[PDB]
């Protein structure tokens, strides 16, 4: 197979910016290189074929360049509808092969997370388990670190995270971390804490509750 | 190139 | 106008087959190829095989014993079948028209989940606003929507009256094959204990609706 590589998995840009997405083939593909767009709703369209040819209906703000092994897709002035994932594909030798994709997101100013911790409900405890939830709200950039501490000490292998898609209005993310214990285990510690590290915080933020006060 | 319709390969 | 419309299942049991029909319009199967491609989370697009315009198929090496592709020209249909699906076959599956240079028009995709889990409605628990919520500031509250199958659930707040500041997280698939998520909302601390907050959870696959009142706690 001809291996296709998109060295950047993610790119951040502002509306109006010139955006260039690179693709490399493992051997010369003689300009038989196509570009596809997959939108968040899963719909896929052809943008560019044979390096530089625009597919019918595609805005002329999309262009493509390259030769030999190295190709790129350029969006001349970025629009909201371009926030999507882009894949290259070589059309030179069977079988067809694709790059790994490059997802665009909107670049904005730093926004530190608002951090909130939630205890398990009495309802859940009655059923024999205890979920503790840490929320990081409305932050940018997307990268964040959350650490669970019980009575001011650590934890691994026992929580799960979820991150929202970028907000359409303010270009922020939010993140949850959920730690689920048996009721028995929950009742072994007094203080539950979430410790958050993020580019917008000069030092980590910890939020905590006292099990005995709930 | 291969043709993406017929599969014909040069 | 060129259209490709997919039909087929959202759920395949492990070791069972996946069948998808691609019904096309605005062109003849005899003039264009129909390619089959999938996209898995954290993987790119993967080409599986094709029905070329002339009626012969080509399968990717890793699928040579598991794939069947055939067509009915009169009905403008291409049939895809993949044998014995496993967890790593969960993906969005596409058919796509092949013209001279590229895959120029795509089907809408079929989201295929591979799981032996039983249909199960969620347990819904409140995420109570903190007693330490800043006076005159902003508080958060929510609902935890735990251990359901299959996707999706919908969550509203106060019967859809409250939408500002809501974040309903993407579900996380657990090792058990069940999904969980939370929905949260930020509200004025000043509204706590005067304004009622109720999350309304709908799991259409299990015909389950739960309304959960979220009240302040003392911690």
């Amino acid at each position: 197979d001809i291996q296709m590589t998109q060295t950047t998995s993610s790119l951040s840009a502002s509306l109006g910016d010139r955006v260039t997405i690179s693709c490399r083939a493992s051997q010369d593909i003689s300009n038989y290189l196509n570009w596809y767009q997959q939108k968040p709703d899963g719909t896929v369209k052809l943008l560019i074929y044979y390096t530089s040819r625009l597919h019918s209906g595609v805005p002329s703000r999309f262009s493509g360049s390259g030769s030999g092994t190295d190709y790129s897709l350029t969006i001349s002035n970025l629009e909201q509808e371009d926030i999507a994932t882009y894949f290259c594909q070589q059309g030179n030798t069977l079988p067809p092969t694709f790059g790994g994709g490059t997802k665009l997101e909107i670049k904005r100013t730093v926004a530190a997370p608002s951090v909130f911790i939630f205890p398990p409900s009495d309802e859940q405890l009655k059923s024999g388990t205890a979920s503790v939830v840490c929320l990081l709200n409305n932050f940018y950039p997307r990268e964040a670190k959350v650490q669970w501490k019980v009575d001011n000490a650590l934890q691994s292998g026992n929580s799960q995270e979820s991150v929202t898609e970028q907000d359409s209005k303010d270009s922020t993310y939010s993140l949850s971390s959920t730690l689920t214990l048996s009721k028995a285990d929950y009742e072994k510690h007094k203080v539950y804490a979430c410790e958050v590290t993020h580019q917008g915080l000069s030092s980590p933020v910890t939020k905590s509750f006292n099990r005995g006060e709930c | 190139q291969f043709r993406h319709d017929s599969g014909y390969e040069v | 106008q060129v259209q490709l419309k997919q039909s087929g299942p959202g759920l395949v049991q492990p070791s069972q087959s996946l069948s998808i029909t691609c019904t096309v319009s605005g062109f003849s199967l005899t003039s264009y190829g129909i390619h089959w491609v999938r996209q898995s989370p954290g993987k790119g697009l993967e080409w599986l095989g094709v029905m070329w315009s002339g009626g012969i198929t080509d399968f990717y090496a890793a699928f040579i014993s598991r794939l069947s592709i055939s067509r009915d020209i009169s009905k403008s249909q291409v049939f895809f079948k993949m044998n014995s699906l496993q967890a790593d076959d969960t993906a969005i599956y596409y058919c796509a028209r092949g013209s001279r240079y590229a895959l120029d028009y795509w089907g809408q995709g079929t989201s295929v989940s591979v799981s032996s889990a039983s249909t199960k409605g969620p347990s819904v628990f409140p995420l109570a606003p903190s007693s330490k919520s800043t006076s005159g500031g902003t508080a958060a509250l929510g609902c935890l929507v735990k251990d359901y199958f299959p996707e999706p659930v919908t969550v509203s707040w106060n019967s859809g009256a409250l939408t500002s500041g809501v974040h309903t997280f993407p579900a996380v698939l657990q090792s058990s094959g069940l999904y969980s998520l939370s929905s949260v909302v930020t509200v004025p601390s000043s509204s706590l204990g005067t304004q009622t907050y109720i999350c309304n959870v709908n799991h259409k696959p299990s015909n389950t609706k739960v309304d959960k009142k979220v009240e302040p706690k003392s911690c």
